[PDB]
């Protein structure tokens, strides 16, 4: 029951995931849904903000997190409690600066021998009863507000590491025989929504598939991910990759479309 | 009072708690963690001690970096942040012992596995007690 958060530093990586947690937490109003003191058995923790400060992670987090879907509901938001009545799964947060993110990859190149464990107090290479940590989806979330700037590195570097992202799963796919093969649908999360200079989601589609494809040109001069002959490279070609691809934008912080879109995102696949 | 903000921030990144009296870059800190905990160029865990480094470009440019403390059980550090060579070593006689004391009021939290949530509400008031008796 495990979703891979995956992006660049600054991508809020750390802070959606802080989002989906305090979401419950607090009523509309930002209100504390337990100041109510002195209640033991079950008072949640007090939070003062739907999302916390953060700087860069360091390290993956591995985080509690319940996903409601009442029927007809589709997955009920993030922000409903719950006591159970519900799907429930693991966010994995992961570290985005360059030298983090390979030890991340290796457990996306392995399928199911690795699976997708993580010795948490630190990386590799409390509560106990029967759990697990399966791999069904991952979301790449990026910065669609610095992916506006004309230094055009973020997008470069930003794409690159997506590439490489992508391919792991490609090289997955081509790791069914550890018979058992999973679709891993990922999700491409355009965060920074409510800053004006947000990149809207279908040119964060349109401008991936042309700095990807033509990374793999540049890298192809010096695998070729997608298909095996490719006009362009498009989302749709890693489909036979048994990779659904989608590009979906939302905000963690201000005002925007909001993270229940990813939310939704992220209850349909467990 | 005016010696800028501190911070409480777990080694996953999540801040626990802050306190900030100037607006500070959010990069400085960010920049701070990248070079002392992910590069690593000149640092070594203590109390106290040396607090110093410049980051080079992996991830930007860095200042010089304050003085911090790790807790690797907790994995938490605390960082209190000076003006660019402005000081008085009080923060230093703070920054460790201020980690005995959220370390005392809040250490039974991170053992709960699941979640990044420590609720460390009342601490301000204790903070303050503390930031008189060096003045
Ligand atoms: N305005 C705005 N700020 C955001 C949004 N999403 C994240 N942020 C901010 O971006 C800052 C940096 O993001 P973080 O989540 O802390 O860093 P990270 O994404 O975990 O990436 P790493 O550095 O690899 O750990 C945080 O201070 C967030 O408050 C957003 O949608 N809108
Ligand atoms: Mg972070």
């Amino acid at each position: 029951p495990s979703v891979l958060l995956i992006g660049p530093s600054g991508a809020g990586k750390t802070a959606l995931l802080t989002l989906f947690e305090r979401g419950p937490l607090l009523n509309p109003d930002g209100t504390s849904v337990g100041a109510a003191d002195l209640k033991n058995p079950y008072r949640k923790p007090i939070v003062t903000s739907p999302v916390a400060q953060t700087h860069t992670s360091q390290v993956p987090t591995s985080v509690e997190l319940a996903v409601g879907a009442n029927e007809d509901g589709t997955p009920t938001s993030y922000k409903v409690d719950l006591d159970a009545t519900a799907r429930k799964f693991l966010l994995i947060d992961t570290p985005g600066h360059p030298k983090l993110r390979g030890t991340t990859l290796q457990h996306l190149l392995n399928p199911s021998p690795s699976l997708t464990i993580i010795p948490t107090n630190a990386p590799n290479k409390s509560h106990s009863d029967p759990y697990k940590s399966k791999l069904k989806a991952v979301i790449f979330l990026l910065d669609a507000a610095a992916l506006a700037d004309s230094d055009g590195d973020y997008l470069s570097q930003t794409a690159s590491y997506l590439y490489d992202v992508l391919l792991s799963l490609q090289k997955r796919f081509h790791s069914r025989k550890n018979r058992a093969p999973s679709s891993i649908p990922v999700l491409i999360a355009a965060n920074k929504q409510d800053l004006f200079t947000a990149v809207p989601a279908s040119l964060v589609k349109s401008r991936l598939e042309h700095e990807l494809g033509r990374i793999r040109k540049t890298r192809q001069k010096g695998g070729w991910l997608g298909a095996v002959g490719s006009k362009e490279f498009k989302f749709e070609e890693m489909m036979e990759f048994d990779m659904e691809v989608e590009v979906m934008g939302g905000n963690v912080i201000g005002d925007g479309p909001g993270a229940e879109r990813w939310w939704r995102w992220i209850g349909e696949r467990i | 009072m005016s010696l800028d903000a501190f911070e409480i921030l777990t080694t996953s990144g999540v801040v626990l708690w802050s306190r900030t009296y100037a607006p500070v870059n959010p990069s400085v800190v960010n920049d701070f963690i990248t070079d002392v905990f992910i590069e690593e160029k000149s640092a070594v865990a203590g109390s106290k001690n040396g607090g110093s480094a410049a980051s080079n470009p992996p991830y930007k440019h860095d200042q010089h970096s304050l003085r911090w403390t790790f807790v690797k059980e907790l994995g938490i550090i605390f960082v209190a942040v000076y003006r660019s060579l402005l000081h008085l070593p009080w923060v230093d006689k703070l920054v460790d012992n201020i980690r005995a004391i959220f370390v005392s009021l809040y250490s039974e939290q991170f053992k709960r596995p699941n979640t990044t949530i420590i609720e460390c509400i009342n601490f301000d008031k204790y903070f303050d007690q503390q930031l008189q008796e060096l003045e």
